[PDB]
């Protein structure tokens, strides 16, 4: 018998009701778990249930309810954080079959920043002493922006990663693009991507 | 807590052998070994109770060799390595007296197998300084760190302010990319944003540390250059008014 | 099926 | 504690001379586990004897069955020999064929 | 109709002879189907029945892993049993185990057991409710309080109510030609003389299934127990059971005595005579 994770990929905004499902095979009374794997490090236990209290609380604010009638053990978080972006595996122990862990298909979760004061802009950054390139920084834009990658040879483009200035309650997106060519200007690099008209450039 | 492993990243050419060394937590009398392919679920390989082996996934071969001779630590060994074996091997321990039977995993050991070693390169690091256009518009300065010309994608990046690690205000792309997507050397980007009032006075040290998991001292290096060993390459910048 | 065994 | 082995010697079928049959020795209701059971043909040990698998009754008393493929005659003497810690000397139970 | 399933373990220590001997067998109502021998070179969960060989390698790879999990747990357990009782390390002792589920005529759960035993006497047991323990002595309440902090009862109960029952109906279906059909007893009577007027009758009933039977030597409509030799029911070798009941009679009264065989396969209790 097998375990099933129907939610294959979810992407929500910061602070939304979250529910990840993990149903077992209708007949067994197994041990239940929920793990999380950040892309770099290993797994990390969140919850467990065999004692007999259907609703279980655990780390990172996550909860879970056991419903033997439905045979489900669903993750929950009433307000998702931006740091919760990782893969979420659920693990069951098929009791009579042994003690080896039986993992799920694997739910991969991304979170989107519910920005409030959009401030799109593009800047060129001062180069280093032992570096020849000149990078361009797109940052402080709204979440629904689409970052289209570059086309030229010496020009490369990354995706957005979220910073958390935990002090000032300030959060914003970002983007990188660079090249070592002399003609390559940062004021004309992000044109290949769809950006709003209010793109702020240096004077 | 917690379970430990050694080493964390490695890479070999097909044909030779590898070996990993796990160390569980105190008084834990059951230890499982799992393998996790790239982007998939961890597959079960073998599991112990007290120095003796109880099961081995029959979908494996006798090339795999595991053992826990001293009753605490376990050692995996693989002969005739192939690309089909490249994955993350994670150690996990339990107690067998906890009824829920909780298994606690370690950081794991990522591996990679190729057809030749004509691919390894260490990263070059360069830190870029925020422009005064953003500085004299938002009271905030956003730095950009880089890492170019390395291989493979086994990097580990971290920022440092005045020799003390900082994370609040640090963002980094979770995965790298290929400088030549048609083949390939990897490159990664990272950033750090702090208020401009912490950028102008010249007592703040802005160092970007990029740690790379490369070759060891037992590997043979033939190319006429410096051996791309496991090292730490960092670039730095100073406060500017 | 063999059952799960525990220690004293 | 200790228990005394009860021994029964018999055939799997009614005795018909010259035809292949099976001899049995049932050591029931005994304790501890260590028991040495031999099958004898006129006093010589039968070489091919397959024994049962160790189990026990409700009172935690083991039982075993020892059998071999034998062919009886009207003068051959088959008997079961059992050695145990609770026996001062190896008990020998002869086989009354219509027992 | 009503059926059952059992699992028996036997750990016996042998000082100076290496690791102790672990013997485990699996029983359905009266038919063994698996076995494990700690001193066997195969080190697998070998079958002892025809209908069980249908299970794939994943079955035997699983059963073997969690019966070797027992040999290493019960050997580990034997050392702990000594210092619990403060016995000698150079001494030999026996640790046993028994528990399985009993199902009705519909696969419905009826009862459940769980009992360990140290040297012929009970050590710990699971009550009928399958959620409370009953330690025999103080050295067992040490263990009892271990399996109280850990909710062991709620797992074993989840096995007997679950894994045991749901898996047992699979065995009855896989071997419906053997485990579900009950053979009747073949009956006949013998006659042996001793004295010039004393004779020994003997009622026979060979080759039946299951083992539960009753042989009754009456005498003129009134039951009798005086001078009635009776041996316990014994196996045969093919999967059947034998049993006889004897009685000493004087010459002349043999036509008075009667024998009765009450069994399941006979939808009428036979009444033999001479």
């Amino acid at each position: 018998q097998s375990v099933t994770q129907p939610d294959i990929h979810i992407t929500v905004s910061e602070g939304a009701s979250l529910e990840l499902r993990c149903n077992y095979s209708y007949g067994a009374t197994p041990y239940l778990f929920w793990y999380v794997q950040s892309p770099g490090q290993g797994l990390q236990l969140l919850l467990k249930y065999f004692s007999g209290d259907t609703l279980v609380q655990g780390i990172k604010g996550f909860e879970a309810e056991f419903k033997r009638s439905q045979s489900s053990f669903n993750l929950r978080k009433p307000s998702v954080h931006w740091s919760d972006a990782a893969e979420y595996f659920c693990a069951v122990v098929f009791t009579g079959g042994g003690n080896k862990l039986t993992f799920g298909t694997g739910t991969q979760l991304k979170v989107e920043l519910n920005i409030q004061n959009p401030d799109p802009a593009v800047y060129q950054l001062r180069d280093s002493k032992s570096s020849d390139k000149s990078v361009c920084l797109f940052t402080d834009f709204d979440s629904q922006t689409n970052v289209s990658q570059s086309k030229d040879s010496d020009v490369y483009i990354t995706d957005k990663c979220v910073l958390d200035m935990r002090s000032m309650d300030f959060k914003s997106n970002s983007a990188v693009a660079w090249s070592n060519k002399s003609d390559f200007a940062c004021a004309n690099a992000f044109n290949n991507s769809i950006i709003p008209e209010d793109t702020f450039f240096p004077s | 807590t917690g379970v430990s492993q050694d080493p964390r990243h490695k890479i070999t050419k097909r044909g030779q052998n590898v070996t990993f060394r796990c160390d569980p937590i105190s008084e834990h009398n059951r230890l499982y070994w799992y393998r996790q392919t790239l982007g998939q679920g961890p597959e079960f390989l073998t599991y112990f109770q007290n120095e003796a082996q109880l099961e081995k996934s029959r979908l494996l071969s006798d090339r795999f060799s595991a053992e826990r001779p001293k009753g605490s630590f376990s050692t995996l060994e693989i002969q005739r390595t192939e690309q089909g074996d490249s994955a993350m091997y994670l150690c996990a321990s339990s107690l067998r007296d906890r009824v829920p039977e909780t298994q606690y995993f370690g950081p794991g050991t990522r591996l990679l197998v190729l057809e030749d070693l004509k691919n390894v390169f260490p990263p070059e690091v360069a830190v870029f300084e925020p422009s005064e256009a953003e500085i004299s518009h938002t009271q905030k300065a956003t730095l950009v760190c880089l890492a170019t010309g390395f291989y493979p994608d086994h990097v580990e990046l971290s920022w440092w302010v005045n020799g003390k690690e900082v994370h609040s205000g640090v963002c980094t792309d979770p995965q790298p990319l290929k400088e030549q997507p048609a083949l390939s050397r990897y490159a990664l980007s990272s950033r750090l944003r702090v208020s401009a009032t912490f950028w102008q006075n010249p007592r703040n040290h802005f160092r970007c540390q990029v740690q790379f998991y490369g070759l060891s001292e037992n590997d043979e290096w033939t190319q006429d250059r410096a051996k791309p060993v496991t090292q730490i390459v960092s670039a730095e910048a100073w406060g500017r008014a | 099926r063999y059952p799960l065994t525990f220690g004293w | 504690i200790q228990r005394t082995p009860k021994i029964q010697v018999y055939s799997r079928h009614p005795a018909e001379n010259g035809k292949s049959n099976f001899l049995n020795c049932y050591v029931s209701g005994f304790h501890p586990s260590d028991i040495e059971v031999d099958l004898l043909k006129n006093g010589e040990r039968i070489e091919k004897v397959e024994h049962s698998d160790l189990s026990f009754s409700k009172d935690w008393s083991f039982y075993l069955l020892y059998y071999t493929e034998f062919t009886p005659t009207e003068k051959d003497e088959y008997a079961c020999r059992v050695n145990h810690v609770t026996l001062s000397q190896p008990k020998i139970v002869k086989w009354d064929r219509d027992m | 109709g009503s059926h059952s399933m059992r699992y028996f373990s036997t750990s016996v220590s042998r000082p100076g002879r290496g690791e102790p001997r672990f013997i485990a067998v699996g029983y359905v109502d009266d038919t063994q189907f698996v076995r494990f021998d700690s001193d066997a070179a195969s080190q697998r969960m070998e079958p002892r029945a025809p209908w069980i060989e249908q299970e794939g390698p994943e079955y035997w790879d699983e059963e073997t892993g969690k019966v070797k999990a027992h040999s290493q747990t019960d050997r580990e357990n034997l050392r702990i049993a000594l210092r619990y009782y403060n016995q000698s390390e150079a001494g030999s002792h026996t640790l046993q185990m028994m528990f399985g589920c009993d199902v009705g005529s519909d696969g419905r759960f009826l009862r459940g057991y769980h009992q360990y035993a140290y040297d012929g006497k009970d050590y710990i047991a699971l009550k009928e409710d399958l959620r409370s323990w009953t330690a025999a002595d103080m050295a067992a309440q040490i263990t009892k309080r271990k399996w109280e902090a850990a909710h062991v009862a709620e797992q074993q109960r989840a096995y007997l109510e679950g894994t045991c029952v749901d898996g047992l109906r699979r065995y009855l279906e896989n071997g419906k030609e053997t485990l579900q059909r009950t053979d009747p007893p073949k009956t006949h009577m013998t006659h042996h003389p001793i004295s010039d007027h004393e004779a020994t009758l003997r009622c026979w009933a060979l080759g039946f299934y299951p083992a539960e039977i009753t042989l009754t030597w009456q005498r003129d409509g009134e039951d009798q127990t005086q001078d009635t030799e009776l041996v316990e029911t014994r196996p045969a070798g093919d999967g059947t059971f034998q049993k006889w009941a004897a009685v000493v009679v004087p010459s002349g009264e043999e036509q008075r005595y009667t024998c009765h065989v009450q069994h399941e396969g006979l939808p009428k209790p036979l009444t033999l005579r001479w």
